[PDB]
């Protein structure tokens, strides 16, 4: 049948620690069975940003054996304090949604 | 410390044709799987305006005539086809590393048919001479292309010092350029010579366009 | 609507300092990093530094570390740039711009800085007298500061006019303006250049008379 989402995984998955002006780039991978389509939806702390500018616009997929991976990336070029918080990536197939989270910290010092 | 080499510095394109602008970086502007290269447009009197972020993402409101690509150290902005509203200066900018840096800019002008300068020369006014100065003015009007050479001669002798030139940007209505050239001398010097000559060298003619006067009339 | 409003044109002596302002409105001020950018004579861009208003973290281009000082006033939503020990190499348009985490998304209108020893000086205006067409001219010489406005026949004569950009020579500006008209109309009809210089509150008329 081939409609299962196996998991949704963030990279880095934990311990992200940034300074003001530094880049945040988060990878989200949905591993699935062969027949699945995926739509990604991100939640982030800052109300500074449109989803459209943070989330990749290109198609990022991979097929191998009887599995597929779908990649979504969130990029903030130059973080501020309001970017500290929980980032959630949800992957939806229409049948089901699976999600994963990580906490990003922003320290108040200029980036090296 | 990233140096952006943008070429060409200037580009003359015909309406409806393609323009390609290149940016080379002294080191990679890629990290984390992204290229931190951006493209801006700027018209006179205005701030720059974003066209493309991270090498290939089209900013909202920008037509898909505008297209960016490349990675690592080599990037291209394509404009295809060129509308007349594209007449502007274009900048690359990297944000991979501090300090933020821009390319030198590419000035996009329009092609038209070659046109010889209309040249006019003017003696010092009697009012200027009354104070004690003497300026000689030459106009070189409505010419294409941009590249022109102006030479002053006083009694058959090339003069270089005391000459100031002022050039226009491309006229939006006829796509020609214009230029003034002013030679400032003292009244004493001006009165010492008879013949005054402005001379233009341009693509259009093999012979220079020469405009001249005698101080005694 | 987000707006950044910059202070007006500044005319400053060499050796002195200037403090230029950028007033932000239409958004939460503390949340966005503000950058400053230098541009000399409409071509080339150079980044100076950024300021983060929430905790006043500042980062400089090393090239400007000794030249620029960035400060902010949260209560008035204003970022300031101070420029010290001024020389003509500092004459430029200075932009402030808001960065949103993706790109510069809003820009100030620019602030022109002109570093000069000169005092307000009205221009000297000289008539330029010498086909079916004749070119005439007007020489506008020795003024400070910019700008001047040049019209022909109180603005009634608009076509065939080329007014050239000013050149700075020995602290003062000089420009010329040409008009091309039908030869049948001059000298039998009057052609006059009108030159306004707002800084000195002067306006002169110069009639083009045959030698
Ligand atoms: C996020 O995923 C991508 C891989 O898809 C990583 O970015 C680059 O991947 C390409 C090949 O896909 C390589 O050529 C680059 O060298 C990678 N960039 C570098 C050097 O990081 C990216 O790193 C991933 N992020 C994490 C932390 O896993
Ligand atoms: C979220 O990620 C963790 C660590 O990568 C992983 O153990 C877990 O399976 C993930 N959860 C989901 C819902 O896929
Ligand atoms: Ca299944
Ligand atoms: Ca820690
Ligand atoms: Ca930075
Ligand atoms: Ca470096
Ligand atoms: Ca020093
Ligand atoms: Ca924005």
């Amino acid at each position: 049948p081939g409609y299962r989402i196996y998991d949704v995984v963030l990279s880095p998955s934990h311990g992200i620690e940034l300074s003001v002006g530094e880049k945040l780039v988060l990878n989200c991978t949905a591993r699935t069975e062969l027949n699945v389509g995926i739509d990604f939806n991100w939640e982030y702390p800052s109300s500074k940003h449109q989803h459209k500018k943070l989330v990749n616009r290109d198609l990022k997929t991979q097929s191998g054996s009887e599995m597929k991976k779908f990649l979504s990336t969130l990029t903030i070029d130059g973080v501020t304090r309001s970017d500290q918080g929980l980032y959630t990536c949800a992957a939806s197939s229409g049948l089901m949604t699976k999600k994963n989270s990580t906490f990003v910290r922003v320290h108040e010092k200029p980036f090296v | 410390d990233i140096v952006l080499t943008q070429s060409p510095a200037s580009l003359a394109v015909s309406l409806g044709q393609r323009a390609t602008i290149s940016c080379r970086a002294s080191e990679s502007v890629d990290s984390y799987g992204n290229s931190f290269m951006h493209w801006y447009q700027q018209k006179p009197g205005q701030p720059p305006k974003l066209l493309i972020y991270r090498a290939s993402n089209l900013e909202s409101g920008i037509p898909a005539r505008f297209s960016g690509s490349g990675s690592r150290t080599d990037f291209t902005l394509t404009i295809n086809p060129v509308e007349a509203d594209d007449v502007a200066t274009y900048y690359c900018q990297q944000s991979n590393e501090d300090p933020l840096t821009f390319g030198a800019g590419t000035k996009l002008e329009l092609k038209r048919a070659d046109a010889a300068p209309t040249v006019s020369i003017f003696p010092p006014s009697s009012e200027q001479l009354t104070s004690g100065g003497a300026s000689v003015v030459c106009f070189l009007n409505n010419f294409y292309p941009k590249d022109i050479n102006v030479k002053w001669k006083i009694d058959g002798s090339e003069r270089q010092n005391g000459v100031l030139n002022s050039w226009t940007d491309q006229d939006s209505k006829d796509s020609t350029y214009s230029m003034s050239s002013t030679l400032t001398l003292t009244k004493d010097e001006y009165e010492r010579h008879n013949s005054y000559t402005c001379e233009a060298t341009h693509k259009t003619s093999t012979s220079p366009i020469v405009k001249s006067f005698n101080r005694n009339e | 609507k987000v707006q950044l409003q910059q202070s007006g044109t500044e005319l400053v002596k060499p050796g002195a300092s200037v403090k230029v302002s950028c007033k932000a409105s239409g958004y939460i001020f503390t949340e966005y990093i503000i950058h400053w950018v230098k541009q000399r004579s409409g071509q080339g861009l150079e980044w100076i530094g950024w300021l983060y208003p929430e905790s006043n973290i500042i980062k400089y281009n090393e090239k400007f570390k000794d030249k620029a000082t960035l400060t902010a006033d949260k209560s008035s939503s204003t970022v300031y740039m101070e420029l010290s020990r001024l020389t003509s190499e500092d004459s430029a348009v200075y932009f402030c711009t808001r960065h949103d985490g993706t790109n510069f998304d809003y820009w100030g209108q620019g602030t022109t800085l002109t570093v000069s020893s000169a005092k307000t000086t009205p221009p000297s205006v000289y008539p330029l007298a010498p086909n079916s067409m004749v070119t005439l001219g007007c020489l506008v010489k020795g003024y400070f500061p910019e700008p001047v406005t040049v019209t022909w026949n109180s603005g009634s004569l608009s076509s065939g006019v080329h007014t050239f950009p000013a050149v700075l020579q020995s602290d003062l500006y000089t420009l010329s303006s040409s008009v091309t008209v039908p030869s049948s109309t001059w000298p039998s009809e009057t052609v006059t250049c009108n030159v306004a210089h707002p800084a000195s509150s002067t306006k002169v008329d110069k009639k083009i008379v045959p030698r």
